[PDB]
């Protein structure tokens, strides 16, 4: 099953410079330029995470 | 980059060079320039701001290719909405981008959804020709998935990749065939890719581009075309040398056989074919195999390489790139990636991931299979799923 798309997986979610937030397998070093800001969780956990923070899309160099 | 930017270039260089040919009607890059110069200050007049979305429900003509100019021009992003679209989707697609006004044509005029500023591209207004700029990091447009259809939202710095990208090779004598829905980013090759190239945009006779319809516009000067996979396997079987006397035939999409190319190649041994890959979520295609001229295709039809500008990457379950000829998940970086997905900020985080080979970048997981020849050529080896 691809890591990504496993429902029972455990994950992170990781912002970079833009703002911008990933999904990530916890199992999988954490790459360079990213920082973990939740998680390990739960798949559901970590999407509702990002939802209830990730409110702009935009890249942050975009706004400022 | 900017498309716009682009454009002006050889806006600068040939003003008198034709842009678009539609039906007896011809415009100029310097004259398409102006129109939509003035679209564009009748978009602002009403106030409308940068990132603000502006839907767009025409038949293809030159005035849908100045409307799109001119939203950019504007500082906006346009959201295409085919006119052969049902009801229901039309409003959904509005409503879901947040696009505000809607240009329409006197034809299509009630097909703009209650609610929504309804502006006929053909009435003239008391504004000032005016243009607030493209930039690269802005929003250039909102296309939607075939899925509940999703919103992506496409910066112009992607665009500007993918339609200047040198790899298309398009030259200011091409003419290039317009008939793909302007709501599916094919319609990037067919119209953007001549424009910042020089060339020119015709705009196919009103209904489907059949066989012999090609065969007259080639025949009237058309030097490239795009075909649907669908199509092209269909043209390709039933009269392949309908593509004789083009310079390059493109398709890509869906599945096209590597039968239906070396039937092509068969009858038409001087045409050029582009067999191009990619999901809307990276503009329009990541992945192209050319077959040159007097080549033979053999056996497998690859996806190809990467665009230049683009980085393709085969990774196993736990993210270990594979070595050739392994099956494993396809990702796509560098150029051409959309910002993401309109309201959908998980699904966003779900796709457009951390990128282990650059910092602090994203790849686009495409949810399909390949593995690498021994020359770095992507064979497709199926869907995730
Ligand atoms: C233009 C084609 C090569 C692919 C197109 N982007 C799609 O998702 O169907
Ligand atoms: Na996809």
């Amino acid at each position: 099953t691809n890591p990504f798309d496993n429902e029972d997986g455990s994950f992170l979610v990781l912002v970079n410079g833009e703002g911008q937030h990933s999904l990530w397998p916890a199992f999988a070093e954490v790459p360079d330029g990213w920082t973990g800001v939740h998680g390990p969780a739960s798949r559901q956990d970590c999407l509702g995470y990002v939802e209830q923070n990730w409110t702009d899309l935009r890249p942050k160099s975009l706004i400022s | 980059s900017t498309v716009p930017e682009l454009l002006a270039r050889q806006v600068t260089r040939a003003p008198d060079a034709v842009a678009v040919v539609d039906r007896d009607r011809v415009l100029t890059y310097r004259e398409l320039d102006e129109l939509a110069g003035r679209l564009s200050g009748r978009l602002i007049g009403r106030g409308v701001r940068r990132g603000d979305r502006v839907a767009v429900l025409l038949d293809r003509s030159a005035d849908l290719v100045v409307t799109l100019l001119a939203i950019w021009k504007a500082g906006a992003a346009y959201v295409p909405v085919d006119a052969g679209y049902p009801a229901p989707r039309v409003a959904f697609m509005v409503a879901d981008s947040g696009a505000s006004r809607m240009v329409c044509s006197a034809a299509t005029r009630d097909g703009v959804p209650e609610g929504i500023e309804a502006i006929v591209v053909t009435d003239e207004e008391a504004f000032e020709a005016s243009a607030a700029g493209a930039r690269p990091g802005d929003l250039a447009y909102v296309m939607y998935t075939s899925g509940i259809p999703k919103g992506v939202a496409v910066p112009h710095r992607s665009v500007a990749e993918l339609a200047g990208n040198p790899g298309w090779a398009v030259e200011p004598g091409d003419a290039v065939l317009m008939h793909a829905p302007y709501a599916f980013d094919a319609s990037l090759f067919e119209i953007w890719v001549p424009l910042v190239s020089g060339g020119r945009v015709v705009i196919a006779e009103p209904g489907p581009v059949d066989a012999r319809r090609l065969r007259e516009a080639i025949s009237s000067g058309v030097t490239r075309a795009y075909l649907t996979a669908g199509s092209f396997r269909a043209v390709a079987e039933e009269s392949p040398e309908s593509f004789a006397g083009l310079r390059e035939v493109l398709t890509g999409g869906d599945v096209v056989p590597a039968h239906a190319v070396a039937r092509v190649r068969s009858a038409c041994p001087r045409v050029r074919i582009r067999h191009m890959y990619g999901p809307t979520e990276t503009t329009m295609c990541a992945t192209w195999h050319l077959l040159e001229p007097g080549d033979e295709i053999g056996p497998v039809l690859p996806i190809g390489r990467p665009l230049p500008g683009r980085r393709a990457q085969v990774l196993d379950a736990s993210l270990r790139a594979v070595a050739p000829g392994v099956i494993g998940d396809l990702y796509l970086s560098g150029a051409g990636l959309a910002d993401g997905y309109l309201r959908r900020a998980g699904l966003t985080a779900e796709r457009f991931v951390a990128d282990p080979s650059a910092p602090g970048a994203r790849m686009y997981r495409t949810g399909d299979l390949a593995q690498w020849t021994a020359d770095g050529a992507l064979l497709f080896a199926g869907r995730a799923d």
